[PDB]
């Protein structure tokens, strides 16, 4: 996040693995009624009770 | 669910939705399902209505 590199940064954020490697995923798909998808993203990129988060690094550093 | 007995005019609205239509026939038509639509209006002793509201 600090040094540009948008492609790998995007891949790490939206990382979904189906199979025996479920625990090392970041985006979990959930119940899908009709054409409506409901995704669950993980939040290690929030400044709430997290000093030196991804948002601050993108914004300032 | 139809052969034993049900209502084919069960309106579904009380307002995560995409407005498929408050009637079951509209739901079966909006989603690409020819078999369900074909089964309706023909087989049930009390079939659906193609001009429902």
């Amino acid at each position: 996040a600090k040094e540009g590199k948008i492609e790998i940064f995007r891949h790490i954020l939206q990382r979904e693995f189906s199979g025996p490697y479920q625990p090392l995923s970041r985006k979990f798909t959930e119940w899908c009624y009709g054409p409506v998808r409901v995704s669950l993203y993980d939040l290690s990129s929030v400044d709430s009770w997290e000093k030196n988060s991804v948002l601050e690094i993108i914004a300032f550093h | 669910l139809v052969e034993n007995g049900a209502d084919v005019h069960l309106r579904a609205c009380g307002r995560t939705c995409f407005y498929f239509g408050e009637l079951p026939l509209s739901l079966a038509a909006c989603t690409k399902q020819w078999d369900v639509v074909t089964y309706l209006l023909e087989n049930p002793h009390q079939p659906a209505s193609l001009e429902a509201t």
